Parts: C-alpha cells; structure tokens; sequence
RNA sequence: UUGUUAAAACAAAUAAAAUAAAGUAUGAAUUAAUAUCAAAAUUUUAAUAAAAAUUAAAAAA
RNA sequence: AUAUAUUUAAUUUUUAUAAUUAAUAAUAAUUAAUAUAAGUACGCAAGGAUUGAUUAUUGAAAAAAGAAAGAAGAAUAUAAUUUA
C-alpha cells in the first residue's frame, strides 16, 4: 500500500511549525564586552574575566 | 471528533510559589494545634521517639452506652512535639486477640494517654517480636 | 481579465538584508524566567542585588 | 462549515444590526434632549392554577438602568453583624416535623386525643415544598 | 560543609566515599580557612558557550570561589591551560612569588 | 417542574383577579374596540359585569381590611424593587484563592475530615464587562494576588494602568446579575463566603504528562469497543453493517492532567478572616499554588442556597465595619466554624 | 494468585514502584500506477467496490 | 506472523478575560426504593394500603490573541536565608 509520493506532498512538512522552529532560524547574539566575540545571553566564556563578571 | 485536553489560560497556569512567604502557615498550624489544646482534644506533648517508643498507654474510645478502653504498648510515634499532624502507633492484646491501631491526637470522641513518657525498649522488643509471630501466623494460616 | 498579469511581471529586485533588529531589549520569555531566579552559585566576587 | 455553523456565522452580525436598530428607536427618546429609560407594563397575571389545580407562579425580573449605575457608583452599605456572624444551616429542616410524642394527652397511644396543631404524617411527608399563597421558602 | 564541621565521623564519612585520602586530608586542610567567611553555594557553575563536537552538549566550568583569599592555590589563571598537562597551573605575574 | 400551558393562560386559571391591560390603565374587561365595525358578530363587548365586579371589590376590600390574613397576596401588587437581594435571581461574584495547604480535623461527632486550606491574599473587584448591553451578558473580573509591576508582561501591565486597578497576578471573570455589582477597586473580603455555605470550585489538576492507555483510565482503558450496528437478534435473513472507521471518544494513551477541573458543591469547613483563609474537607488534585476560583452553588436537591431557612447572604459583598482592626484583633478570635455535619 | 511439602520454604506467571535504551552526528532496506487523492452518510451497478449517483462539508504540522 | 493510507488519542509552549452558534429533547426516560411512612384502610381470623421528602448516582456535558535554539530547577522543593 505503501506508494511513491509526489513533490507536492514532500513540501507540506515545511508549512509546520515543527521543521521551522528546527532548521530554519536565526540566533539573538551581540558582541561580548570583553572577548568582543558574538555571545549569546546566557553562555559565557573560559576566561577569568568572563567567569567573576558575566558579560 | 475533537477535543484538548491541556488548558494554556493564564489564570490556571499562573502559580503563587513565590507569594506563598508573606503567609504565616507555620504559625497558622501552631494555631490550630493550640486551638485544639485549649479545646481539650487534645493535651500538648514533648518527647523523642526512642523515648516514647515502649511505654505502656490507655486509650477509651466514647461510645453509649460503654466506652471502650484498651491498654497497649506504644510501637511507633509519628510526631515528637504536639501538631494537628500527630500520629501514634499502639499495640494491644486481648484474649487471644491482638491488635495494631494508628491513634490520631485531636478526636474528641477519643481519649489516649500514656502512662509515662519513660519507655522500656527491651519490653518495646518483647510487644514487636508477639506482633510479628502473630502476624506471621495469620499469614501461614491463610496461605 | 488575466493576460495583463500574466504579461506583466512584479519582482523585488534586491531586498534589504536579512538581518533582524536588535530584539535584546524587547520582551523574551525565555529571558523572562530569570528575572527572578536565584543566582548566588553565579558569581565569585561582584555579586550584585 | 456546517449549516448551522455558517447561517449562524452570517446571520450574527445581522442580529447585532437588528438589536442597534431596536436600540436607535431608544435613543431617538434622549435625542430630543428628555432621556426616558424604556418602560415595561407590569403584569398582574402570573398566579395560575394549572389543569390538575396546582398552583404554578411565574417569575418576571425587570433591570433598573438608574439602579445599575447607583450601585456600580456608590458602595454597597455595611453589612449585618448577625448575618456575617451566625453560620448558615447545614440540613434542610422539613416542612412539618412529625414528633411522635404529645404531652398534652393523658394516653399517648389514644389517637383521638392528640391535639390538632401537631403536623400529620401525611403532611410531613407530601409537604415539601411551600403552601399555595406563599411562593418563597 | 562536611569540612566545615571537621568532626572525626565526618572525615572517615569522607574519607569512605572519595577516591583518595591524600585528597581528603587536602580538602579537610584547606576548606574551613577558605571557607570559613561563606554560609552556602561555596562552589560556582559557570556555562561555556563551547560545546562538545562530540555530543553537541553544554559544558560548564566548576570551581571554588575563594580561590585566592586562603588557599593552597592562589593567583592561577584558568584562562588557558599550561604547556604540558602535567606541568603546574599557569599563575599570575602578580602572585608569582607564592609557593605551594 | 409543573407543566403549564401558554394557552392555560385564561382568566378561568388565574389565581388573583385577571386584570386586562386596557392602554395605560389596567381594567377588569377586555378592550372594546374602538372602531364600532370591527366588533365580531358573537363579541359581547362587556363595559360592566357584576360578578367580577363584586368578586374584585371583595377581593380589595378583604386585602386592605386584614392584612395579617392576607399577608402572602400582596406580592400580587407592589412587587419586591429592584436593587435588593432576590432568592431566584441575585447571583453575586465568587473569589480567587490560593491552595495553601493540607491538614485534618474533626467534628463533635467524631468524625475525620482531611480538609485543605486555601489562601486569598488581596481580592479587588477590577472590571465589569458586558457585550453590547444585552440581558444577562455581564460579568464581573476580579483580580488577586497584587505583583510589582516589573512581574506582568507589558500588554497586561497595559491593561492594570488602563484600569487604574493596583496589578494584579491573576484576574477571573464572574457572570453575574446586574444588581449584584460593586464598584470598581473594592476590596474582597474572605468573609464574603459562610462556614455553612456550598461552593462550587475551578482549578488546573497537576501535569502528569504523557502516560499510558492503562494509567489514564484506569481499568476502563483495557477494554474500549462500541458498536452501533444493525445485528440479527432471530435467524429469519442476513444483514448488517461493518464498523469501517474508529468512533470519535475512542479512549487512548494521552496527555494526562493539566486540565481545568472543577468540584461542584463542596460544603465550606471553617474560615480565618485575619489571614484569609477557606479550609473544605475535600481533598484535591491540584498543586500548592494553583490560583482556584470560589464561586456561589446556584442550587442543590432542588432547593436554592441562599434562603431564610438557612441563611441571607452578604449581599453584595461583605464590608467590614469601621471600628474592627484585624491588626489587633488575634488569630484565635477570628475563627468561624461551620456547624456539625455527618456524611457517611 | 496458584500448586507442592511441613507443623515456613520452593516453582510459575503477570498488574503496580525502580532501573535503563538520546532532542547529538552517521545513516540503509521492505514498498512504490497515479491526479496538491475521493472527511463522512444515503442509494445503487456483474463478487471487499476506495466504480457510479444523491446529500453533506472535510484545515496545517 | 513487516514500518502503510482513512479514522482516532494528544500536542503546537502564562491567552488578564470561557461557552448568547455544531454536541437538535433526556447522563438515566426529572429519578428514586428506603427507616418514619402503618402494629394502620383492606381483611372472620391469618395477615395486609396507596405513597412521596431527609438516607443515594441526580451540576448532566467542549477554557483556541503578544516577540521562544540553557534545566519551564541555577536544581540539595526558601525566588537568592547574612555570603571574600
Ligand atoms: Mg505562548
Ligand atoms: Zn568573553
């Protein structure tokens, strides 16, 4: 019963939320003020400045 | 056809973990414990577990027209200072009949006062080892 | 009728980049849950209230 | 869409039409500067006996629009100590309790001697809910 | 917290669940001078943003806080590790003079 | 109830003297009317009987002559105003409380109850709403647990300051009648509800989440078949029908829990109006925390709750009086305790 | 729960608690007539008819 | 004793706020026995009434608007229990 599918029916995954929120997305990052490398709030750096003071 | 099961409301999903600080429940159980002291439901007591744990107590139960009494050994106390909580375990015989009862502190209908703080643990030892073989008997007899 | 518009395209020749706006300042649920969530194991030196 | 669902779904905006044209007629009354609230004829007639002589009360309850903003406005006024104080009955006491027992006849077994007052059996079972003339509980 | 408290039951306790004794009797030596000014949370979690290639998973650096007040260690930088893995911590040019 | 036809409406069925409407005032006799052509062949077109009459001159007389005897016909006229607590109409806004926590008590009887305390902390009338002013369609949100304003997210905020309201955490809607309404910031106290009063509840049960076909239904769960099929009771022909699909309800393995449950007529246990607190000796589901809502049971066996027999409620909401200080009154003296019940 | 022995032990078997068996990368094979495939009910035509007709309206992942 | 389609059970993550509209009569045919109803009509006697309330299951029924790559815990149930 198992059948081949055709294009259409390989291109309705991508109307829902779920392959959307996975693949397709871009990040909310700035620069960290003391690596003056792009940061994501909330993940730090090894350094020692970067762990007594969050940047 | 259809239907959810989850609710996402606000009002339902919202929680109060953070606010409960500002209520006094500690001293709102202190209250009722001593509400019930004053009322005579119950009497305040002060004791450690190994402490009261084999000590003989006698408790009558009110009932018309002969309220029942029963004098047994205390197994097993839940609580060492007096609260609404409570909860003590008591061991009495009858002619060949025995018996294990969790007694509740604050039933008006219900009196149990042990005869002494002091306990005896090797007479504690004697009353679980009856019990026990008791037990282990009536489980060998049914199966 | 429709063979107007099937003569006439419309396109956009080169939109703006991408890039999204700064949305930091904005509201984030994500974010919003430390806002009040116990930090002290966090810092060494320059805890802050 | 079923057909209900879809008569329903463009019949409502028109409702909410007829219900602001009803509602214009109203306020054609403010318009010429003498605001009327809307007056209802009271009736007279909502005491009847039904076919198997029972009695049946209709209830109608109109709404003041004047009283409305009065108690939206001012607050309501201090309540009644007795009433905050006395709890509320748990058990429904019945309607005619029967006792049993009379002290008034000299032998309590004799029938013919207990008083009238003391509510039957009948009473105290078929009795349950209140008399013809008084409606409320 | 066992450290703080320094009773005998408490250091066979620690003694029974570590892996060295060598490493007890250093931890039973240094943490209530280290510690002595702290109530709780006396370690610190801090997240990396680097990941394991490995597993795609969060890592998280752990240390003690007061690392250069009263301490067998003092004035070492974490920043970066040492030449080899078995020379000793890189220390700061201005603790430089402190010994082990 | 009983059944009553429209069409048993006649004068001959009417218990008090039928009155006719008659344009503005009110008349013993049908309209005549006032075109003499439109009077059909059999209309008696009656201008004075006697005997209504002397039935409704009776009646009066006998009405204002003994009042005590006819105590009960005067709701047949001056009816009860508008704006005063009514037995079968006056329904009045509930409460948000907060499950604060469980303990066990007992009655002079000797029976146990394992009740559950709930907590109001700051209950504030916010907001009437009613949709196109419509009969019926009103409804009160009150507000509970007061927050900063750095807590809300920013469009609630929006509406609190829109409001005027303190900020409230949470905020439940009640419908309610119109002459039930309270103006907008009164403050809620817990002594709105009576030891002896039956409430209805709403609250969200703790979150199982996805569990088995077995611990969802229990044993129910194991064995689910329904079948509306055509099946021959006597051999005499051949015929049914084949159940093709599944039939909606089909009971399956699941999201458990996280779901707005409600008890309906839970009998209230005791009240602390100095901490405000609620204690009912029914066990719940929910979590510590979950903002339950309190609301009024309409009515039970057929009888209405609020009546003389048991009780007035404070309607329309409770108001301390002035010279009353919480503060100084003590925990002990604010304890209202329902009267004995036995349920078994 | 059952069965065996003796005046508690052994063997079976399931239904509650507990343990594990990834949200990471690597990645086949059965199958494949097909329209972006006809949610359902009624009636019917040469054997399941998913073939036709009549009601009805069946969202996406 | 093969991973399929229709159909079902759920979910799409704080939405301040239920449902005047699909559940087209009813969650029991608006019940309903029961001590007390009654050592009582009816029956020579023996025996034996209609009956509806408190004891029970009787509220019958769907909570669809805000900025989303950590554990929705900084995790030993405290929104930081003092903290160098
Ligand atoms: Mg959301
Ligand atoms: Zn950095």
């Amino acid at each position: 019963p198992k059948r081949k599918k055709n294009p259409m029916q390989l291109r309705r995954k991508v109307y829902g939320l779920h392959f959307k929120e996975k693949y397709l997305k871009m990040e909310e990052w700035y620069y960290c003020p003391l690596c003056a490398e792009p940061k994501k709030p909330g993940e730090w750096c090894r350094r020692e400045d970067c762990r007594q003071i969050k940047p | 056809g259809y239907t959810r099961e989850r609710t996402n409301r606000h009002f339902f999903v919202a929680r109060a973990n953070a606010f409960f600080s500002r209520l006094p429940i500690a001293r709102v159980q202190r209250s009722l414990a001593m509400e019930a002291v004053r009322e005579g439901r119950m009497r305040p007591w002060k004791y450690t577990k190994e402490q009261i744990l084999g000590a003989p107590v006698t408790c009558n139960f009110e009932y018309n027209p002969r309220p029942v009494r029963l004098i047994g050994t205390v197994m097993d106390a839940h609580t060492e200072e007096t609260s609404i909580k409570g909860g003590l375990k008591v061991y009495a015989r009858n002619e060949e009949t025995n018996m294990m009862l969790w007694i509740p502190p604050g039933n008006p209908k219900l009196r149990h006062e042990v005869t002494s703080t002091k306990g005896s643990f090797q007479h504690y030892l004697d009353e679980r080892d009856k019990w026990d073989e008791a037990w282990i008997t009536g489980r060998a007899r049914m199966k | 009728s429709k063979e107007l518009r099937l003569v006439t395209h419309n396109v956009r020749l080169r939109t703006p980049v991408r890039d999204r706006k700064c949305t930091l300042q904005y509201y984030n649920p994500i974010r919003a849950r430390f806002v009040y969530r116990r930090d002290k194991p966090l810092f060494d030196k320059y805890h802050v209230t | 869409d079923s057909f209900k669902e879809h008569y329903h779904r463009v019949h409502l905006p028109r409702r909410l039409a007829l219900q602001r044209y009803a509602r214009q007629q109203s306020l054609r009354n403010a318009a010429k500067g003498n605001v009327k609230a809307e007056e209802v004829p009271y009736k007279y007639n909502r005491w009847w006996v039904n076919e198997e002589h029972e009695f049946v009360h209709q209830y109608a309850f109109v709404e003041d629009p004047e009283v409305t903003k009065a108690k939206r406005e001012t607050l309501p006024p201090v309540t009644r100590e007795n009433i905050w104080k006395e709890p509320q009955q748990t058990f429904f006491l019945p309607f005619a309790p029967y006792v049993r027992v009379v002290d008034y006849p000299k032998d309590p077994d004799a029938k013919f001697l207990k008083p009238v007052n003391i509510p039957r059996w009948k009473d105290y079972m078929q009795r349950t809910k209140p008399v013809i003339p008084r409606t409320w509980y | 917290e066992l450290a703080k408290a320094g009773d005998t039951d408490s250091r066979q306790q620690l003694a029974y669940f570590l892996h060295d004794p060598l490493m007890v009797d250093k931890a039973f030596d240094e943490y209530p001078r280290r510690f002595k000014d702290m109530n709780a949370k006396y370690a610190m979690m801090t997240r990396l943003k680097s990941r394991r290639r490995t597993d795609a998973v969060a890592m998280y650096f752990v240390e003690y806080k007061n690392r250069d007040m009263s301490d067998n260690h003092k004035g070492e930088d974490y920043s970066a590790g040492p030449e080899r893995f078995f020379l000793p911590p890189r220390i700061v040019e201005t603790e430089k003079g402190i010994q082990r | 109830p009983s059944l009553m036809r429209e069409k048993d409406r006649d004068m001959y069925h009417c218990y008090y003297p039928y009155l006719f409407d008659h344009g503005d005032k009110m008349s013993l006799y049908p309209k005549i009317p006032e075109n003499p052509r439109e009077w059909q062949p059999e209309q008696l077109q009656t201008t004075y009987d006697a005997i209504r009459e002397d039935k409704y001159d009776a009646f009066i007389r006998l009405r204002e002559k003994f009042p005590e005897l006819y105590q009960d016909t005067r709701a047949w006229d001056n009816p009860p105003p508008f704006g005063e607590f009514n037995m079968f109409y006056s329904v009045r806004f509930g409460m948000v409380g907060v499950k604060a926590f469980t303990c066990k008590d007992y009655d002079e009887l000797g029976n146990q109850f394992d009740c559950t305390a709930f907590w109001f902390p700051d209950n504030q009338v916010v907001k009437h709403s009613t949709r196109n002013g419509e009969v019926g369609t009103d409804k009160v949100y009150v507000g509970a647990m007061n927050v900063p304003v750095e807590f809300h997210k920013p469009h609630v905020a929006a509406f609190y300051k829109a409001a005027g309201v303190p900020v409230k955490h949470v905020c439940a809607g009640f419908p309610i009648t119109p002459d039930a309404y309270a103006p907008v910031g009164t403050k809620l106290d817990v002594r709105h509800f009576k030891p002896g009063q039956e409430v209805t509840i709403t609250f969200q049960n703790t979150d199982y989440g996805f569990r088995g076909v077995m611990f969802r239904h229990g044993f129910d769960g194991g064995y689910v078949w329904l079948g509306d099929s055509r099946w021959q009771r006597r051999p005499g022909a051949m015929g049914t029908e084949g159940q093709k699909r599944i039939y909606p309800g089909h009971r399956m393995a699941g999201q458990t829990g996280a779901a707005a449950e409600t008890y309906q007529g839970v009998p209230v246990w005791r009240i602390d109006y100095k901490n405000s607190l609620i204690y009912l000796p029914t066990l719940l589901d929910a979590d510590v925390g979950t903002y339950v809502r309190f609301s009024d049971t309409i009515n039970t066996k057929g009888l209405t709750l609020w009546n003389e027999h048991r009780g007035l409620p404070a309607f329309p909401t409770f108001i301390p009086p002035e010279d009353e200080d919480l503060s100084k009154l003590a925990t002990d003296e604010c304890q209202l305790k329902s009267p004995p019940l036995y349920m078994y």
